[PDB]
């Protein structure tokens, strides 16, 4: 069923949103004072962004197939209104 | 101790253009969505 | 491509469309007069009816997976508003 | 020759439901297409 | 007789042959409408 | 040292866990809003 496969692509993309979510505001944090910053290390955040950049890829492939997604119900919707209300 | 006043402006910067990124995407999906019920 | 399974579903419907069309307007015109009606059998409009009674089983089976399709749509579309409109 | 006047009534009933069920089924399709409309 | 290679080929030809969803469309409101 | 068998049952165990698109539908909506 469509069901189960929207649940899906729906949940990967929320896993990619949380992901990214975290690890945004986890930089945020290390970066909002030098205090804060002094518990961590250049090579960190070099590490850090490196993960949220991935996951931003991640997320930006994700809102694209959404778009199609999207371009497709609209396609199927107006050629059932076209077949069926003209 | 910490990172450059200005490594730091790098980083808000790139971060900001991930944001404006996802934001821009977003935006064209509720276009979608919005002119579907348009039409 | 969803357009090549959209466009196949569409177009087995149009074939049932087209099959009855055709069946119903040929036994139309046998039963149009008696004067038509003495060309044919009664086992040949027996044989007709149950050619339309199969299409029109078909028929009625598309229309049907045609409404869950068009629920599908709604569903989706419902809920990417939820997400991004709300 | 031809077949009974009243059997040709049954049929014609017989079609006549038939049309009822499948424009039945259009309706409801119709029903769904425009509340998408609406909502 | 019969020749199995061209119904076969006659198959595989309209098969290929393609759909215009406008076109389709049309043809189906078309029948919807000579109908209910 | 690490046990196999007990990752293995903590994944499928969250696997079989199952998603309730209203709840899922209003993470994602307040995902959103506290980024974008």
């Amino acid at each position: 069923a469509p069901a189960d496969y929207f649940r899906v692509l729906v949940q990967q993309f929320e896993v990619q949103l949380q992901q990214y979510r975290q690890q945004i505001e986890e930089l945020e944090n290390h970066l909002a004072t030098q205090a804060n910053n002094s518990h961590i290390t250049p090579q960190d955040l070099s590490m850090a962004m490196q993960k949220i950049y991935q996951t931003f890829v991640a997320l930006a492939a994700q809102l694209q197939s959404i778009h199609e997604n999207v371009k497709v119900l609209k396609e199927q919707y107006l050629s059932y209104r076209k077949m069926f209300l003209g | 101790y910490y990172i450059d006043a200005d490594l730091l402006r790098e980083i808000k910067q790139h971060l900001k253009q991930q944001q404006e990124g996802l934001s821009h995407l977003i935006s064209i999906i509720k276009d979608d969505l919005e002119d579907i019920k348009l039409v």
